[PDB]
């Protein structure tokens, strides 16, 4: 059988090809004994007191190989429960990943785990392949990085990619910060979870930000209540959309980036003029941080206004967009016509990690 | 110059309904 594994800063979604949903979903963290012997995932989170925590993937790029090596070990043996020697493994990388990083992924896959074969693809491509498409621009928005990724006939256009170094993680802080600013106490990492649960259950993108500011002030209709595990009722009103707006107006945390809507526009205008129309109608979204209600609506509005007045603009926000990366990699890796794309061990033995190119 | 077109076809034609649960 073929394995599918998506390596995020935030979450390692894993499982088997031909499945519609990953069996293993866990934080992307290696833990080691602080003093005086190692855990991965939810077991590294639950024992964060006596273990030194680490995010080997931060911002999409694998930064430390021993840690990520421990996280691949754990994916095989604990979460999935497989012998890696007998399964093709499709691994996903970030956009604009350095060659050296991509060479090291292959070198390690054939040499530590001795896979029968492997392939690497690009997340954005995989969320496109999931929606039925091979052309278009994908908004990929995870825990620690965000991307615009244009794609023509199956392939990402590297020179036209755009990156926003702000994702779900940054919107949690900002919220945490904002509720703090209003009398509340949210310091430790382990209180963060509360705020994150506030962020996901309750936050939303304002279709128009100033109308919405006007609405939250003139009425109680947008006020929400959430009950801490300690007993207090936090009533949030405008916090609900002020948090996610940071995607479109990042200077809410002090950045210089334009929002995900201009970067969607730029990333289209660095493309062949004749493919542009196809991007505009195929603007698919993906990642947990694109899960906010009203995002594809607000995107539509912002692009319409940036794009010539007659341009058909369609934004696709598949209801399962949180897993599309993996869902695309599951589909890809089982089709009959992909099977001879796998780098085999013997191609590798004769060519080296540079074959991955 | 041959590998793409068939993969494109399987990819665009795929029914996700075909994926196990
Ligand atoms: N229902 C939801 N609504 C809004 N945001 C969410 C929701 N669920 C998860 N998120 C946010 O998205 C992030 C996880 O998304 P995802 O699994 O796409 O990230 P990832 O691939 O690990 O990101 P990276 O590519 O940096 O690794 C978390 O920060 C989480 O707060
Ligand atoms: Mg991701």
């Amino acid at each position: 059988t073929a394995l599918v594994c998506d390596n995020g800063s935030g979450l390692v979604k894993a499982g088997f090809a031909g499945d519609d949903a990953p069996r293993a979903v866990f934080p992307s963290i290696v833990g080691r004994p602080r003093h005086q012997d190692s855990y991965v995932g939810d077991e590294a989170q639950s024992k964060r007191g006596i273990l030194t925590l680490k995010y080997p993937i931060e911002h999409g790029i694998i930064t430390n190989w021993d840690d990520m090596e421990k996280i691949w070990h754990h994916t095989f043996y604990n979460e999935l429960r497989v012998a890696p020697e007998e399964h093709p493994t499709l691994l996903t990388e970030a956009p604009l990943n350095p060659k050296a990083n991509r060479e090291k992924m292959t070198q390690i896959m054939f040499e530590t785990f001795n896979v029968p074969a492997m392939y690497v693809a690009i997340q954005a491509v995989l969320s496109l392949y999931a929606s039925g498409r091979t052309t278009g621009i994908v908004l990929d928005s995870g825990d620690g990085v965000t991307h615009n990724v244009p794609i023509y006939e199956g392939y990402a256009l590297p020179h036209a990619i755009m990156r926003l170094d702000l994702a779900g993680r940054d919107l949690t802080d900002y919220l945490m910060k904002i509720l703090t600013e209003r009398g509340y106490s949210f310091v430790t990492t382990a209180e963060r979870e509360i705020v994150r649960d506030i962020k996901e259950k309750l936050c939303y993108v304002a279709l128009d930000f100033e109308n919405e500011m006007a609405t939250a002030a003139s009425s109680s209709s947008l006020e929400k209540s959430y009950e801490l595990p300690d007993g207090q009722v936090i009533t949030i009103g405008n916090e609900r959309f002020r948090c996610p707006e940071t995607l479109f107006q990042p200077s809410f945390i002090g950045m210089e980036s334009a929002g995900i809507h201009e970067t969607t526009y730029n990333s289209i205008m660095k493309c062949d003029i004749d493919i542009r129309k196809d991007l505009y109608a195929n603007n698919v979204m993906s990642g947990g941080t694109t899960m906010y209600p009203g995002i594809a609506d607000r995107m539509q509005k912002e692009i319409t206004a940036l794009a010539p007045s007659t341009m058909k603009i369609k934004i696709i926000a598949p209801p399962e967009r949180k897993y599309s990366v993996w869902i695309g990699g599951s589909i890809l890796a089982s089709l009959s016509t992909f099977q001879q794309m796998w780098i085999t061990k013997q191609e590798y033995d004769e060519a080296g990690p540079s074959i991955v190119h | 110059p041959k590998v793409a077109e068939n993969l494109k076809s399987q990819l665009e034609g795929f029914d996700k309904s075909k994926l196990k649960k």
